[PDB]
């Protein structure tokens, strides 16, 4: 079985949880995941009743992996609250800068998320699932789509799930280069076979969304906590990491570091702790200047003792980690944040599209010395007027990395002018 | 115009896998660039027709989604991302040696109409940046002696 080749990203855990098989760069077939004891969450589940898994996943504190930090048990319990059909949506668009973390475990334990979103399916009442996943992977969608076969050779989809009266069928989307596919109503309307334009919230998938019935969409990793809290009980769960935030999570690290990577942490970890305790310290042993947390935020030096969670002074975001050193300049990277959003705006919205279009357009100009003093208060104003009317979260962040850049490293933009 | 059978083949197939089958139109213009090496304009007429779909959902869809290429027919497109981290890791040595060895910039085929140099935005592979794919292949750039043995697979 040839699938596209993959570069081995390499992996690293600590609490031997979704890196548990992923942590080896192959393809875990299911002969092998049943020989750890794999489908047997869905076993055990499927002789409780939907409720009470919903419930399990509730008091479990479980909150979603793909940024918000949304509970999951209550994004469940609202979905149910309105009447079927119902859809189950697994997100796999990762195209963030920086994120490479969703592809490892869809490469090499599909069946940690197949056994997740036909637990989660069963929670909702959902008996229709789609995995959608970027066009980037096709690698992984190969895999998923082999590893679906398999589950369905060995009575783990289909009709009547295991004598249980459950039905599912899981069907394969792959996305078309898109970043705004990953907001979860531009990928329903994605699904659908249009454009991936973010719908206006309210209302929100849980009500309306594929086909305007409830659906729930949860990211890769979220829906692979499932079959643990399963197999461990919700207070056992809960009581892993910090009590804020428990559970596996999982930290991309790359640039300047000497072991680039993905690892399996608790979130109570610092970010210093990421970059010199696990990664191996910086590249050269050069000092470290900055960290760009994914493209949502950008830290200094000043910050690298700072616990990766969702805290006041906490790092946020899904705990992205690209290090800079000393001798990069930090307006030429600006600059790539800046073209990022420029290539991702939909274009629904006017200030964002006009304002992710002028940030690059200027910020290029600045940073080739071309750019008169009107480039310069444009750049400015341009980068504080991306956010208003905008119905969706990349508009609302678009100006934020950028800004904080122009916040924490003056002396650098001055170079410039 | 009208698709070989070998090709509608797949395409009903994609269209029959999803329950409605307006759902699998990325997939039926994936499988059409694979097979032609990009979207020609004729095609999206019979395209349209088999997803019960106007000609011009198509025209928005195809225009919205930026693996598509209605421009330039290109056997191996070698897609070379030009994100924060790739950058930071040696996206210009990596185009240095595809133009040293292919003699070609970003957005340019090759005059045998072989290669095409597609700048791309992460790839989601970046602690083994630089990365670029070859079609579904996809692979770290090292050097320009690795490279060249690389493209060499690809005949
Ligand atoms: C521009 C944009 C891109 C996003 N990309 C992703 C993504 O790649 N994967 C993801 O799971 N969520 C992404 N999200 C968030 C989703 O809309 C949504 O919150 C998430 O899929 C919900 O699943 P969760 O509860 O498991 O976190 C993105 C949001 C925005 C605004
Ligand atoms: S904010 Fe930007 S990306 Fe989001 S819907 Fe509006 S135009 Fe599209
Ligand atoms: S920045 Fe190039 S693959 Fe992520
Ligand atoms: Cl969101
Ligand atoms: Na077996
Ligand atoms: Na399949
Ligand atoms: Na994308
Ligand atoms: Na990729
Ligand atoms: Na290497």
């Amino acid at each position: 079985r040839s699938y596209p080749a993959i570069p081995r990203i390499y992996a690293e855990t600590t609490l031997n949880m979704l890196l548990k098989r992923a942590k080896k760069p192959r393809v875990h077939s299911i002969d092998e995941y049943l020989k750890d004891g794999g489908y047997q969450a869905l076993e055990k589940a499927l002789n409780m009743s939907p409720e009470e898994i919903i419930d399990w996943v509730d008091k479990s504190t479980l909150r979603g992996r793909g940024g918000a930090g949304f509970p999951t048990g209550k994004k469940w319990k609202f979905a149910v609250q309105n009447p079927g059909p119902r859809y189950f949506i697994c997100n796999a668009d990762e195209s963030e800068p920086g994120t490479f973390k969703d592809r490892i475990i869809i490469e090499r334990d599909p069946h940690l998320l197949i056994e997740g979103i036909i637990i989660s399916s069963y929670a909702i009442g959902a008996n229709e699932a789609y995995i959608y996943i970027r066009g980037e992977y096709p690698a992984g969608y190969y895999i998923l789509r082999d590893a679906i076969e398999e589950a369905k050779k060995k009575g783990f989809l289909g009709k009547n799930i295991l004598g249980s009266g459950f039905d599912l069928e899981i069907y394969v989307a792959r996305g078309a280069g898109a970043y705004i596919c990953g907001e979860e109503t531009a990928l329903i309307e994605s699904l659908e076979g249009k454009r991936g334009h973010p719908r206006l919230k309210p209302p929100y998938p849980v009500q309306k969304g594929l086909w305007g019935k409830p659906t729930v969409v949860n990211n890769v990793k979220t829906i692979a906590n499932v079959p643990f809290i399963i197999s461990m009980g919700w207070e056992e769960y809960r009581y892993i990491g910090p009590s804020d935030y428990a559970g596996p999570k999982l930290f991309p690290v790359s640039g300047k570091v000497k072991k680039p990577g993905v690892y399996e942490l608790p979130m109570n970890t610092t970010l210093r702790e990421v970059i010199f305790k696990y990664a191996g310290g910086t590249l050269g042993n050069k000092k470290v200047k900055a960290v760009f947390s994914g493209a949502l935020d950008c830290f200094s030096s000043e910050e690298l003792d700072i616990p990766m969670d969702y805290s006041p002074l906490g790092f946020g975001g899904t705990g992205t980690v690209i290090v800079l050193t000393e001798e990069d300049d930090i307006v030429e990277a600006a600059l790539k944040i800046a073209e990022f959003y420029e290539h991702e705006t939909c274009g629904q919205c006017t200030p964002c599209r006009v304002g992710c279009y002028e940030q690059a357009n200027l910020l290029e100009k600045i940073y080739k010395g071309e750019a008169t003093e009107q480039d310069w208060e444009g750049f400015d104003f341009v980068n504080r007027n991306i956010q208003p009317t905008s119905i969706c979260g990349l508009g609302a962040v678009a100006g934020r990395l950028i800004r904080q850049t122009l916040e924490k490293f003056p002396e650098e933009w001055e170079k410039y002018r | 115009f009208e698709f070989p059978e070998e090709l509608k083949t797949k395409l009903q197939e994609h269209i029959n896998y999803f329950p409605k089958k307006r759902q699998a139109i990325l997939l039926c213009l994936h499988e059409i660039q694979n097979y032609y090496g990009y979207i020609p304009p004729e095609s999206l007429k019979p395209l349209a027709d088999m997803l019960e779909l106007p000609l011009n959902h198509v025209e928005g869809v195809v225009a919205f989604y930026d693996m598509f290429d209605r421009e330039d027919k290109a056997k191996y497109r070698i897609r070379v991302c030009v994100s924060i981290v790739c950058h930071l890791m040696g996206t210009n040595k990596l185009l240095k040696a595809l133009e040293n060895i292919l003699g070609i910039k970003p957005g340019e085929v090759t005059p045998d109409g072989k290669f095409k140099i597609v700048p791309v935005q992460c790839l989601g592979a970046c602690s083994e940046a630089p990365v670029f794919m070859v079609n579904d292949d996809e692979y770290k750039f090292e050097s320009e002696v690795q490279l060249n043995e690389i493209l060499s697979r690809y005949t």
